[PDB]
Parts: C-alpha cells; structure tokens; sequence
C-alpha cells in the first residue's frame, strides 16, 4: 500500500520536474535564436562573392 | 540563489517599483512601472524591435515609445502590463524564481479592493508563489523609521494616504486622505514650463520634466517671500541639459509647481493641502494620542526629497497645533526608500510568518483571500 | 407581482 502512494506521488512529481526541464529547453531554444538574429545583424554585410569579375571581365 | 527562501520584496507604485530579497538593506533593481509601445512603422528588418518593452527597456527605447503606467494613483488597472514588469523584476534583474519564494506587496489602506486582490491573483496563478503578503505603506514606513506611533505622511507619486497609527494600530478615522500626488506636480510642471516657450506635452517629453522636478525643484520654507525674490531676479533661475542640447532655465516655476502640496488650489484641487491634512490626521485622533502624533510627524513616500518640505511640514502644522507642546518631525535619509525597507523588515519578522497567506488556503479561497488574511 | 494553473494540474494528473 505505501509503494502505490510511492508510485502515484512520485508521477506527480516527476511531471512538474520534466516540465522544468523543458522550460529550461525552451529557454535555450529562443535565446539561441536572438544570438542568431545579433549574428547575422554583423555579418551580413560582406556574405557575398565579390570582387572576381571585376578584373576578369 | 539565496541560502533560505527568503521573501521577496516589491514596491510597486505608480512611479518606479524596488524590488529585492527580505532581509536586504535595498532593492537590487529599480523599475519605471512602465510597459512601452512603438507608435511608429517599422521600416527597416531585422532589425529585431520588439512589440513591448518593460521597465528601463522601455525608458532606454522611449524616443519612439508611448509609454504607459499600468499602476494611477496607487491602482493597478492593467494587470497583463504588471505580469510582465514582475516577470521582468523577476526574471531578468533579481533572476529570481518566486516559485521558491514568498512574496510581499505593497498598498495604502484605502486602496481600492481590486488593487490588493489582483496582485495576489498575479503572484499566485502567474508565478505560483507559495506564499503572499499585501502590506500597508505606513506600517512599512514605521518599521524603516524605528516608530510605533506617528503619523504616515506617504505623499508619493500616486496618493497621499496620510494615516494616523498609535501603539501599532489604525485610527481609521482620522485617515485624511487626500487625492493630490507627485504626478499631479509632475503634470503642472509640465504645463508651467509649457509657458517658457519649452513645451512638454508627449512622452518623452513627461519623462523629462520628471527628471527635471527631481532635480531641480522645491517647496521651500516661505512661498511669498521665495517668489518674491524668484519672480523679481534671474539669481534663483537653475538650469538642466535635456538629451538634445537644449538648455531649459526654470525660476520661480521651480517652487511654484512642488508648492501645490501647500496650495492645491493652483492645479484647480480642492484641498487644505498636505499640512493642513497631516494637522488632522493628528487631531481626529484622541486626546491621549494626540501628544505622541505630535511628537512623531513620520515623513516617508516620494516629494520628501524636495528641498524644505521637512522643514516646512514641521513649521506648518506645528503652527496649528497648541502651545506649550512640542511638535517634532521625523524625515531620515530613508524617506521614501521606507516602503521598500519596511517590507524587508516585515517579511522577515517572526511574528510575520502567522500574517502569510500560503498557496493552500489561496486555492480553497481564490485571491479573494487577500481581504481576510491580510488587513 | 411577478487557471494557468489547473491547466497544468490537470496535465500533470492526465
């Protein structure tokens, strides 16, 4: 009898630590995406193929 | 990140919130209560630019803002813009989750119910705190000020509460509350100012004049003879830089705005004024209390910091009260800063762990509990 | 004169 109170309370309690975890996961997902956002913000200006044709040609 | 699961503490009025732990000496962060909201087209992209901006995010990006207080004259109207000024305070500044802390608020004694309801539903559905507190401002000032007995004279930016407390208790009935504040002088400045040829009618133009009344303005001792000079000579003129470089000189504007806690009458306020109220919250009192609220005028809320409004307020009611007696006041480095002291003091009270009230009983009562566990 | 809150209570039980 104790082992099923065991059971039942340690489900409950490993679904509100699973949801902490995920919201840690979530966290990482949507700061990884600003920092990718700032990235792309500095080098944008020289992503290019430049400067080739302008003696070839 | 702390040891015990200490209390947290926030101030929240209707001009910045402190916020930080019980048992603190100070806030770690201070906030405009302020949610911001672009009022402009977006022309460029990628240039992230979010929706809404909080705090000192919306201060720092105002120059495209409008801005908005969620929080007039003491009441929250906007709940959604105080969840996300908590999940700011929280979160991004004390990093602090009040999942694991108890959390105390702040509010005058005859706030508007749904002031005190709403911030316990936010804590506790929002933020799942385990335990909360809505705390009165005067008795928050009294701890902070080392007083039991006295009068709490809280004029800040949204009301002034003025309560009388004797031996710890409320003299509800000589609460001479009064519906004049710190952003009604911000608004006459505003307007006084308007009248140099600096006019001040958007928003970044208000936080500007807000800056300008805490640095340069006051109440001084004798309004007559202040303005008979200012009004007389450029020698009490005070400059301030705004962003721009413009240079703004404020003379006998800078007394006359402040000088409406004197004289309501100069915003079209019906009103004794601040003393005059501060002098009754004394006298309704009764007889055997009157002595020790005279000799404890207990300065505390924002506007303390203008220059001679301590000295005024003791001249000014001690002007109405009898002879013989002495009439004191108490206005310590700490006024304003009280509130905020207070609620770290009373968090962390033994006495204080029975006042409470626990995320158990919330869910039997709903926020509604507010109105029986705190006062 | 003639909740957040119970939302997730419920995932976690479900």
């Amino acid at each position: 009898r104790q082992l099923h109170a065991r059971v039942d309370k340690v489900d409950e309690e490993r679904y509100d630590i699973e949801a902490k975890v995920t919201k840690n996961i979530t966290e990482i997902a949507d700061l990884t995406q600003k920092i990718f956002d700032l990235r792309g913000k500095f080098k944008r200006p020289t992503l290019r193929r430049v400067r080739i044709s302008a003696d070839a040609m | 990140d702390e040891d015990e699961t200490t209390a947290l503490v926030c101030d929240n009025g209707s001009g910045l919130v402190k916020a930080g732990f019980a048992g603190d000496d100070a806030p770690r962060a201070v906030f405009p209560s302020i949610v911001g909201r672009p009022r402009h087209q977006g022309v460029m992209v990628g240039m992230g630019q979010k929706d809404s901006y909080v705090g000192d995010e919306a201060q720092s990006k105002r120059g495209i803002l409008t801005l908005k207080y969620p929080i007039e004259h003491g009441i929250i109207t906007n709940w959604d813009d105080m969840e996300k000024i908590w999940h700011h305070t929280f979160y991004n500044e004390l990093r602090v989750a009040p999942e694991e802390h108890p959390t105390l608020l702040t509010e005058a004694p005859l706030n508007p119910k749904a002031n005190r309801e709403k911030m316990t539903q936010i804590m506790f559905e929002t933020f799942n705190v385990p335990a909360m507190y809505v705390a009165i401002q005067a008795v928050l000032s009294l701890y902070a000020s080392g007083r039991t007995t006295g009068i709490v004279l809280d004029s800040g930016d949204g009301v002034t509460h003025n309560v009388p407390i004797y031996e710890g208790y409320a003299l509800p009935h000589a609460i001479m509350r009064l519906d004049l504040a710190g952003r009604d002088l911000t608004d006459y400045l505003m307007k006084i100012l308007t009248e140099r040829g600096y006019s001040f009618v958007t928003t970044a133009e208000r936080e500007i004049v807000r800056d300008i009344k805490e640095k340069l303005c006051y109440v001084a001792l004798d309004f007559e003879n202040e303005m008979a000079t200012a009004a007389s000579s450029s020698s009490l003129e005070k400059s301030y830089e705004l962003p721009d470089g413009q240079v703004i000189t404020i003379g006998n504007e800078r007394f006359r705005c402040p000088e409406t806690l004197f004289q309501p009458s100069f915003i079209g306020m019906e009103s004794a004024g601040i003393h005059e109220t501060t002098y009754n919250s004394i006298m309704k009192c009764d007889i055997d209390i009157r002595k020790d609220l005279y000799a404890n005028n207990v300065m505390s809320g924002g506007t303390t910091m203008y220059p001679g409004i301590a000295d005024r307020m003791q001249k000014e009611i001690t002007a109405l009260a009898p002879s013989t007696m002495k009439i004191k006041i108490i206005a310590p480095p700490e006024r304003k800063y009280s509130v905020w002291i207070g609620g770290s003091i009373l968090a962390s009270l033994s006495t204080f762990q029975q006042m409470w009230i626990t995320k158990q009983e919330y869910d039997e009562a709903g926020p509604s509990i507010v109105h029986r566990k705190c006062f | 004169q003639n909740g957040k809150r119970q939302t997730e209570r419920e995932k976690k039980k479900k």
